[PDB]
């Protein structure tokens, strides 16, 4: 991207955060028709700062934006709970375009950490039956939202045949996902077991099925 | 006020045509450019371009030229996007956004336009048990279907407390799965029937599978 | 690098 902006920046509540972009070529030129934008899913993009650091009205007075070089940077300070979504940096780049910056996702981190709870079931009665065969690997009440699932056939790691979701915000503000690995039946009973590893913050839970 | 307004989600086949349009009101339509801004699954937002309103002349980002169309109808202060030869790669939300000035670029917005391609059809699901600390958990494997949503529920209803249904998956293949679990007794399984109730309305489709130890 | 008040949608 024509600006590098973080993939990702957490904060507790209260705290101030600083979110960067930086200009990977000339054609930004001055650098001063930096712009802002909140993201929130489902919704569309929201102008919060314009020209490097002015700040419109109807945008709350803890959003600031600084310039340095050919870095642009977002502050929010007293961090809210509501301030937790995308943040893009954007810049006009001659000849009447502009560009965007790859996004950051800011996360408010508002809640105790929580290790998912992992539940396997094997292939079906049924499904065994019409020649097919799929792990079901849930994965519930997690936060932060972000894990990685890996799947493995007795000990050898598995990763043809694997489906898996983005986390998603449950009822309780924790996160859920799941994964499935597609197999033949033949598979299926070929091997002692089945594992599907959850890895969260450094932390693996690991469930076990067999025939 | 200032309002842009986008047309409803579409779903297309691989090499089909769309028109998304962009309704303004609170201005004079010709008075500002119109930009569209796209937004493809877990990637962020990618300008597009833009097309000046007085004069028509379109100009078209590198990645978006050969394929895409900027148009407007000054007669009701919309701008339009339309796409050929649609691919599966376009699936994005597509928007419109406003440009006051150079200082203040992207100041309004439209909500956005869902536009989907997808080479698959529409399929009913497959509808698998999933059989089951003093509690156990037991589900319903919702596989294979097309297009969202589907809805699931136990024994009509009745069965709320416990249960939790996970998002869909969009397989390599284009098809969508899911399952939801419930958790009960385990001193219920004999004789305490649990049915999952499934609702494919795409396929109208109603599928009641019973989960049995 | 334009001024930041000019309006891009010139006739």
């Amino acid at each position: 991207s024509v600006l590098t902006q973080p993939a990702s920046v957490s904060g507790s509540p209260g705290q101030s955060i600083t979110i960067s972009c930086t200009a990977t070529s000339s054609n930004v030129g001055s650098f001063n028709l930096v712009s802002w934008y909140q993201h929130h899913p489902g919704k569309a993009p929201k102008l919060i700062i314009h020209e490097v650091s002015k700040r419109p009205s109807g945008a709350s007075n803890r959003f600031s934006g600084s310039k340095s070089g050919n870095t642009a940077s977002l502050t929010i300070s007293g961090l809210q709970a509501e301030d937790e979504a995308d943040y893009y940096c954007c810049s006009y780049v001659g000849s009447d375009t502009w560009v965007f910056g790859g996004g950051t996702k800011l996360t408010v981190l508002g809640q105790p950490k929580a290790a998912p709870s992992v539940t396997l079931f094997p292939p079906s009665s049924e499904e065994l039956q019409a020649n097919k065969a799929t792990l079901v690997c849930l994965i519930s009440d997690f936060y932060p939202g972000a894990v990685t699932v890996a799947w493995k056939a007795d000990s050898s790691p598995v990763k043809a045949g694997v489906e898996t979701t983005t986390p998603s915000k449950q009822s309780n503000n924790k996160y859920a996902a799941s994964s499935y690995l597609s197999l033949t039946p033949e598979q299926w009973k070929s091997h002692r077991s089945y594992s599907c590893q959850v890895t969260h913050e450094g932390s693996t839970v690991e469930k076990t099925v067999a025939p | 006020q200032v309002q842009l307004v986008q047309s409803g989600s579409e779903l297309k086949k691989p090499g089909a045509s769309v028109k998304v349009s962009c309704k303004t009101s609170g201005y004079t339509f010709t008075t500002y450019a119109m930009n569209w801004v796209r937004q493809a699954p877990g990637q962020g937002l990618e300008w597009m371009g833009w097309i000046n309103t007085n004069t028509g002349n379109p100009t078209y980002a590198p990645g978006f030229t050969g394929r895409f169309v900027f148009s407007f109808d000054t007669s009701v202060s919309t701008a339009y996007l339309q796409i050929s030869s649609l691919k599966a790669e376009d699936t994005a939300v597509y928007y419109c956004a406003r440009v006051y000035s150079y200082g203040v670029p992207f100041d309004y917005w439209g909500q956005g336009t869902l536009v989907t391609v997808s080479s698959a059809s529409t399929k009913g699901p497959s509808v698998f048990p999933l059989a089951p600390g003093g509690t156990a958990a037991l589900g319903c494997l919702v596989k294979d279907y097309f297009p969202e949503p589907v809805t699931v529920s136990w024994n009509s209803g009745a069965l709320t407390s416990g249960v939790h249904t996970f998002p869909a998956v969009l397989q390599s293949s284009g098809l969508y799965s899911l399952s939801s679990v419930v958790t009960v007794p385990s001193s219920s399984l004999g004789t305490q029937t649990y049915i999952c109730n499934v609702n494919h309305k795409p396929s109208n489709t109603k599928v009641d599978k019973k989960v049995e130890p | 690098n334009p001024d930041p008040n000019a309006n891009p949608n010139v006739d």
